[PDB]
């Protein structure tokens, strides 16, 4: 985007829509970050379903 | 907000809310004096 000349918030290319909403939460807007970067990996996220 | 909502619906087009995960104190509801009807059916406000 051209308002902070970086990355931001932008249209969901995930769902067209989204009927019937029979649970939702939030809690967190948790800070997973986002930015170009080229060294090796420092973060290590595991996660079980 | 239901009870204090600023805009009801009109009958025709009735509004319905779903409430999930929460916790239902009614009696903040079903003691107010403010009500000019209150009943329920099939439960009784002794017991929900």
């Amino acid at each position: 985007h051209k308002n902070n000349k970086s990355w931001m918030e932008s249209e969901f290319r995930v769902y067209s829509s989204a009927n019937n909403c029979t649970f939702e939460y939030v809690s967190q807007p948790f800070l997973m970050d986002l930015e170009g970067k080229q060294g090796n990996f420092k973060n290590l996220r595991e996660f079980v379903f | 907000e239901v009870f204090n909502a600023t805009r009801f619906a009109s009958v025709y087009a009735w509004n319905r809310k779903r409430i999930s995960n929460c916790v239902a104190d009614y009696s903040v509801l079903y003691n107010s004096a403010s009500f000019s009807t209150f009943k329920c059916y099939g439960v009784s406000p002794t017991k929900l």
